[PDB]
């Protein structure tokens, strides 16, 4: 009873700190996740700005 | 013999293996040893239409020289022909070159006479 709830609030307090950095472990999944799509777009605005670009080149030259 | 230098800069040409293992420079002749089935004449387009000299990469000299592919096809199938004339219309670098072409069905002397042309 007494003991019931003081050792398992202590195992609480334990598995929530422990399980709140897992929280930050799936942040960190998100925060990579956010790294990927970031790369995604600025590496497709950098590939559409370089192919157009190279377009508008081969338009001016003909 | 006397009226010549030595070559001491270099092109690149857009292939990476000639860019980077055996070199280009502005003075060299190098052929191209094909086989009979591969490639040839698509290189060939290749290196006309992308080959440039990068000044930008020296130390920065003038740009006054502009660039000129002078282009020599002797004894070709006219299949290539039609290949030649697209590919180099088609991305508008004809603009910097001229092609001295003639089929295999035009009489022998031409295709004696033709690099005499070019160079």
């Amino acid at each position: 009873s007494k003991l019931e709830a003081i050792l398992s609030q202590e195992v609480e307090a334990e598995i929530q700190a422990l399980l709140q950095e897992a929280e930050a472990k799936a942040e960190a999944v998100k925060r990579e996740a956010e790294e990927k799509a970031k790369a995604l777009l600025q590496a497709r605005e950098r590939a559409l700005e370089a192919q157009y670009r190279a377009a508008l080149r081969r338009a001016e030259s003909a | 013999p006397v009226a010549r230098r030595k070559p001491e800069q270099f092109i690149q040409t857009g292939i990476s293996t000639i860019d980077v293992m055996n070199t280009l420079v502005r003075g060299q002749k190098l052929p191209i040893f094909s086989g009979s089935g591969l490639p040839a004449n698509e290189i060939a387009a290749q290196i006309a239409r992308q080959a440039t000299v990068r000044p930008d990469l020296s130390g920065e000299g003038e740009k006054e020289e502009p660039f000129a592919v002078v282009f020599a096809a002797m004894g070709i199938t006219q299949r290539e022909l039609s290949y030649f004339i697209q590919e180099f219309e088609r991305t508008g670098a004809l603009s910097r070159s001229v092609l001295f072409l003639n089929k295999a069905d035009d009489p022998t002397i031409e295709r004696i006479l033709t690099p005499r042309m070019a160079l």
